[PDB]
């Protein structure tokens, strides 16, 4: 199957900070299959981003991601109390995979 | 506004079965293509499989540590999904959810394709579980 | 205010026409009565105009 | 299961109508014959209807 | 290279146009005389053609 892997393992930063998320994949999986997601514990997850591009609907514009080859990121431009949460990318090189769960904490 | 509303959750050890399905409200089936996914306790989110619309063929996809014993299904009548799990492992506890992707593409006019309003929705399921 | 006879009679009803020109659009709303429209959906607030 | 001479005689063709209402589009799965389309690009699938 | 005569006369126009297949669109550009557009926005390039 596919895998993907985060960096950094947790984040650790402030409500207006730049939250950035990246992940790899072992596959040179292409990005217009790229999606991220915001779990709340004890939530089902929300897509916020597909295509490495596209934003889903009732998202908020603070996020924003892009990715290439094996090399995918998710940013959040400023954090806020919202997204507290356990970040996932995915990718469909053939298979929905996912990478671990990145919580962003402070 | 759109639903996948789930049901089938029991208490069950891996020496039995159990399905677990989702009923559309608002979003039919007939168009809509279908994936579980699993997050075990402690776990991030692994996927199960996924089913085609029977228009487009009715194809599957399972993952391979979970394909045979868990398959997909869909009753094309009063728009239900179906996990019909069997012979499970001590490995398959978990919280398992349908999801579906919600495409709208709401066109300006009759006589062209290219001025539109484009609508996606991640449609989840509550969560569900099953057992050991 | 509707009196009991006209319940429901009527429909307030938004959507989106065509304009003028082809990459413009605009949002319209009337008054219709029941007899016209046919629900889409069965119980919904989308309704079609009875001859489409 | 096609006889030899039939081979590459008809095409699968999936594309998006028209429906009864002007802003909705359906999907349409339909037989042709060859000799009725003509591809648009070449090591591509993409083919339109003869007469367009 | 214009007179001072034809100063304002014509305009070169770009804009968006249909093709044969109802889901392909090519941009085109063409010369207008000056007495066939009327312009919608006040300083910005906008403009229509004279009866729409
Ligand atoms: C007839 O009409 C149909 C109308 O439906 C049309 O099909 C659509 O075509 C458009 C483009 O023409 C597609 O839209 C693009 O999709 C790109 C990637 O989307 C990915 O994810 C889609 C959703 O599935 C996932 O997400 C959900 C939610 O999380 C999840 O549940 C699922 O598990 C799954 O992960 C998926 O459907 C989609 O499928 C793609 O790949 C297949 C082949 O593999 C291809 O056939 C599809 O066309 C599609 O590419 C894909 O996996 C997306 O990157 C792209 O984004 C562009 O636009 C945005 C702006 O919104 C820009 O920001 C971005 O940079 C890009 O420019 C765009 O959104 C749409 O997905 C198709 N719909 C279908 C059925 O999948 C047909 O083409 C028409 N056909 C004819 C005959 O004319
Ligand atoms: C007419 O078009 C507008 C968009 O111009 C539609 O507005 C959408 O309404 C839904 C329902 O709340 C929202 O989820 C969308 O986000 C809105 N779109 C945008 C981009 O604002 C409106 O509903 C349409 N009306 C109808 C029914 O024809
Ligand atoms: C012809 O169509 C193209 C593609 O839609 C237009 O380019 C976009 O135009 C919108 C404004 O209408 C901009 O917001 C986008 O940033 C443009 N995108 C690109 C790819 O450049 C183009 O403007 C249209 N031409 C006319 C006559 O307006
Ligand atoms: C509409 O009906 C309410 C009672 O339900 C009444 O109080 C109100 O004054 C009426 N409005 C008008 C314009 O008559
Ligand atoms: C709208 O009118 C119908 C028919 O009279 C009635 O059944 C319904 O309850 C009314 N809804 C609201 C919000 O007033
Ligand atoms: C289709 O052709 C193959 C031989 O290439 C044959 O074995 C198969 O039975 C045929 N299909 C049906 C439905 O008869
Ligand atoms: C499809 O048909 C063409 C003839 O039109 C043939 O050359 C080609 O090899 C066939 N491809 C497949 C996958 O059957
Ligand atoms: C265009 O006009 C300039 C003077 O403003 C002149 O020098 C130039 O040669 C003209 N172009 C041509 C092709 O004659
Ligand atoms: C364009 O033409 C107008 C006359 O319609 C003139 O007033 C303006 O200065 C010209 N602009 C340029 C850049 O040549």
């Amino acid at each position: 199957e596919i895998v993907l892997t985060q960096s950094p393992g947790t984040l650790s930063l402030s409500a207006g900070e730049r939250a950035t998320l990246s992940c790899r994949a072992s596959q040179s999986v292409s990005s217009s299959y790229l999606a991220w997601y915001q779990q709340k514990p004890g939530q089902a997850p929300r897509l916020l981003i597909y295509g490495a591009s596209s934003r889903a609907t009732g998202i908020p514009d603070r996020f924003s991601g892009s990715g290439s080859g094996t090399d995918f990121t998710l940013t959040i431009s400023r954090l806020e109390p919202e997204d507290f949460a356990v970040y996932y990318c995915q990718q469909y090189g053939s298979s929905f995979t996912f990478g671990p769960g990145t919580k962003v904490d402070i | 506004e759109v639903q996948l509303v789930e049901s089938g959750g029991d208490l069950v050890k891996p020496g039995g079965s159990l399905r677990l399905s989702c009923a559309a409200s608002g979003f039919t089936f007939s168009d809509a293509w279908m994936s579980w996914v699993r997050q075990a306790p402690g776990k991030g989110l692994e996927w199960v499989g996924r089913i085609k619309s029977n228009i487009d063929g009715g194809t599957t996809d399972y993952v391979a540590p979970v394909k045979g014993r868990f398959t997909i299904s869909r009753d094309d009548s009063k728009n239900t999904l179906y996990l019909q799990m069997n012979s499970l492992k001590t490995e398959d506890t978990a919280v398992y959810y349908c999801t579906t992707g919600v495409e709208t593409y709401d066109f300006w006019s009759g006589y062209d394709d290219h001025y539109y309003d484009y609508y996606f929705r991640d449609v989840w399921g509550k969560g569900t579980t099953v057992t050991v | 205010n509707i009196t009991d006879d006209m319940r429901g009679e009527l429909k307030n009803c938004s959507f989106n026409a065509t304009t003028e020109l082809r990459n413009k659009r605009q949002k319209v709303y009337s008054l219709f009565y029941r007899l016209d429209i046919v629900p889409m959906g069965e119980n919904s607030t989308n309704y079609r105009l009875i001859n489409c």
